RNA sequence: GAGUCUGCGGCGCGCG
């Protein structure tokens, strides 16, 4: 929010509405400035987020952050197996690939 | 969507009887003293302030930022003056919509919780 | 044209009456139905200008929470019913029109009971105002204005007469809007958008008319990006 | 072959949240921060 | 004009370089900055067509997973850094331009080392392509095209030279968009919208150019509502 | 006007 202050602009109608619904909630002490409230809310680990599809905010602060996430190994179990027709066992006559 | 909110009662909650209770707690609300959802038996100032004729009328006010969906308001339904929040009214519709027999839709739904 | 331009949004319409009207338009590139549907929705609700009861004055009543003898309904129920009244004026000269009505005795008061006004029309005649018993005296003056969106009775606070009571403003002729974006298949690439927006109107205007007005308010706004400074 | 993360793959964080990718959303409409910086993954709260 | 039309959105611009460009426009009625800002944003990211490395050919290299002697980086790391290259051509006549570069010995290969082409410009000069040791022979041909969105190297599969290797397409000259709607005061009513959207560009195109293209893609789409069916 | 032959038992591990 510091760079935001200097870059030239303050709070949105969006950022203010979520605050109302936020204090009605109990995430920010009622009576403090939006600048001071967003901080309290930010310290809570959640910030304001806009939908992206509508541009409207998401009623209520949503936490966000850097989470370390790994990709699991893709076995030949992932790479699907669908069979029409094919080989058959020599003694039992059941299908096998 | 269907839950109602409750916030602050520091000054009188008795609008049930005085007309000076309607004006005073309506101004006290405009002020900082009485919330839109106060434990005031009959109607917290939140219902006093807004009254919605048609069903739709209720939600338009919501989109415009006048009432949250979880706020306690008054609305006129098919034959009753029902004191039920926007969300609860919205849920009623969704159901009423899924199955066109709207009356048969309120018969089997409870918008009281 | 044949390749990319003929492959143009097929505007399909399905409107019954002047209240409902579905509007389908496809194909659309990636995430465009949403980009078009949401704005048009925000416009259709607030932008389309209209007519709503802005204030009312019962002659013997002082406050909004009173009850009139010989009248079943309470002032609150009546002022409510007035919000339901949909009027239609024909020209700018009519900014604020006050409709007058007075009925007495064992009669039902409908919206067609209002004394006709030259340039104003009432498309909501049978709307029920009240039920008068006996010695039922109801004489009121209900204000009507042209505006946009929703204006709480608290925000404007109209005062033609000192004892009159303001009413919440319901200006748009469109009650509700709705748009869905379901995938559609164009031979080559499956990732496509299909926008269908359903519009509901009180009758004053038609869903199609509303849509047209909406896209215009949007285009007019897109031109406001002309002169830099 | 290059395995570009696709809907079929599964990912999980060191704690224990496991899950598969259900939808590759376009940067165009997913949750975005006040500043244009958009989120990359959206995790369901209920699984916590 | 003087009253309502002169009272028109004052388009003000503030752009430094071809990367950043703020765009302010006020006054706006109720909730319109949002109605205009979000769509344009969704457009600015997806729609705006651009440029990206479509294929590459190292002379002695056959596949994408090889390593060139005298060159620290591996073909994969290099092709990666090429995706980072942002070029800017000036006219439609240049649909596909092949940039050529060859450097030898103890020199660092930067993007300005590409032999200049008449109608094409490189706004990413200092980009690090590779570090050449000694006897470091690197002679490559990197294709460049004009397109839209993201195109996997697998989807197009370009083949100028049989042993060349395609690269993933990154066509948005815009990295990020941002718009704010702060209240503005017009003498009479305080409820007003002011929309200022900040746009950042790789350099290929300019924020202003991008905006113009965006509004156009929106208007062109507003015309697709013409023929009912 | 196409069809043979191989992949079993067990062991280890890992997923739901």
């Amino acid at each position: 929010f510091g760079k935001r202050k200097g870059e030239g602009f303050g709070v949105d109608k969006r950022e203010v509405e979520v605050l109302r619904r936020a204090e009605k909630l109990g995430l920010v002490t009622p009576g403090k400035t939006p600048e001071e409230q967003l901080k309290e809310l930010f310290l809570q680990g959640k910030v304001v987020l806009y939908d992206g599809r509508t541009g409207e905010p998401i009623e209520g602060p949503i936490v966000v952050g850097q989470m370390f996430i790994m990709k699991l190994y893709h076995m030949v179990e992932d790479k699907m197996h669908a069979r029409s027709t094919g080989p058959y066992s020599l003694i039992t006559q059941q299908p096998l690939g | 969507i269907t839950q109602v909110r409750k916030e602050k009662k520091g000054a009188g909650l008795e609008f049930a009887t005085p007309e000076e209770a309607l004006a005073a707690h309506e101004r006290g609300e405009v002020a900082l003293n009485a919330p839109i959802k106060v434990a005031g038996r009959e109607t917290s100032v939140g219902r006093l302030k807004y009254v919605f004729a048609n069903p739709d009328e209720a939600l338009l006010a919501v989109a415009h930022g006048i009432v949250d969906l979880q706020d306690v308001v008054t609305v006129r339904y098919m034959g009753k003056r029902l004191e039920t929040s926007p969300g609860r009214i919205l849920f009623a519709r969704i159901v009423a919509e899924a199955v066109e027999d709207e009356k048969v839709a309120w018969e089997l739904i409870q918008l009281d919780v | 044209m044949l390749d990319s331009k003929l492959k143009a949004p097929v505007f399909t319409v399905r409107t019954q009456g002047r209240e409902y009207g579905e509007f389908v338009l496809e194909p659309l590139e990636r995430g465009f139905g949403v980009t078009l549907g949401n704005p048009l929705r925000r416009i259709l609700l607030s932008s389309i200008p209209g007519t709503a009861v802005t204030s009312v004055y019962i002659e013997d009543v002082l406050h909004e929470f009173s009850t009139i003898p010989g009248v079943k309904e309470d002032v609150v129920e009546i002022i409510l019913n007035l919000k339901e009244l949909v009027v239609r004026f024909l020209n700018p000269s009519l900014q604020t029109v006050t409709l007058l009505l007075k009925a007495e005795g064992p009669k039902e008061v409908k919206a067609r009971d209002f004394l006709p006004v030259a340039d104003v029309e009432i498309m909501n005649p049978d709307l029920h105002i009240a039920t008068l018993e006996e010695g039922g005296r109801l004489n009121m003056e209900v204000r009507v204005d042209r505006g946009v969106g929703y204006v709480p009775a608290e925000k404007h606070g109209i005062k033609d007469r000192i004892n009159a009571i303001p009413v919440d403003a319901v200006f748009s002729p469109v009650r509700r809007v709705a748009f869905q974006v379901e995938d559609t298949r164009l031979g080559q690439r499956t990732d496509l958008d299909k926008l269908t927006l359903r519009i509901w109107t009180d009758g004053s205007v038609t869903p199609l008319e509303a849509l047209n007005q909406a896209v215009e308010i949007l285009r007019e706004h897109l031109t406001y990006f002309s002169n830099p400074q | 072959q290059k395995r570009k993360l696709q809907v079929g793959d599964k990912l999980a964080n060191r704690h224990g949240n496991k899950g598969v990718v259900a939808k590759i959303l376009p940067v165009e409409d997913m949750p975005h921060l006040p500043d244009g910086t958009p989120v990359d993954v959206i995790l369901n709260p209920l699984g916590v």
